[PDB]
């Protein structure tokens, strides 16, 4: 899940 | 992440970005297929982003902020699109129900931004 | 105590179960401004609509958890309680989309 | 649901 | 917006 | 405006  | 953001929808879609230099849609992330696409709400800062992951291999294919004022275009009942300063994004939804779920969450986000 | 979460233009109708036809809600043909109102204190929602011309309240109904909201067409949506069937004939697709977005939101947070 |  |  |  990635940071923005 | 899991403690600052809340998913407000999940929808099945083939995610794409527009290659203007070639005038063609390309699969987001390089390979064609369906993803699970969320809108995540950062509840502390009242911001939103679209994050989608390929069903097969979990690749993140889209991770883009939804800015206040964005124009979300429902081109058809199963293909919706929007653009930013950098790219044009398209969602080819797996069903009309998926398109409705996503569009209803997007319109909500745009109203509360 | 309640916050409007949408405003949409629609001709509000109820189904006459005995004559098998739609009739104008409140007895009056024409368009209304239809809101969903959120009572934030207790997390409840209702649909309230008022005729554009004379301000008559033509619909005032609760949105319960689990409601089946039927988008019959892109401009006519409907739902029911234990006593009535309600219909909204929206003035445009944009209005239908605004209202349906707010309704689908309410049904997710109930 | 009744039709329109 | 591009066509689909 | 009506009560509920």
């Amino acid at each position: 899940x990635p940071p923005x | 992440g899991s403690m600052s953001e809340q998913s407000i929808c999940q929808a099945r879609a083939a995610v794409m970005v527009y290659d203007d230099a070639n005038k063609k849609w390309v699969p987001a992330g390089g390979s064609t297929g369906f993803s699970r696409v969320h809108i995540y709400h950062h509840t502390g800062n009242n911001t939103f982003r679209v994050v989608g992951r390929k069903i097969q291999d979990h690749q993140v294919v889209i991770n883009c902020a939804i800015p206040k004022g964005l124009k979300y275009n429902q081109a058809t009942q199963t293909f919706h699109q929007w653009r930013d300063a950098r790219q044009v994004y398209g969602l080819n939804f797996g069903s009309k129900e998926d398109a409705n779920v996503f569009a209803s969450a997007m319109m909500h986000a745009l109203e509360v931004l």
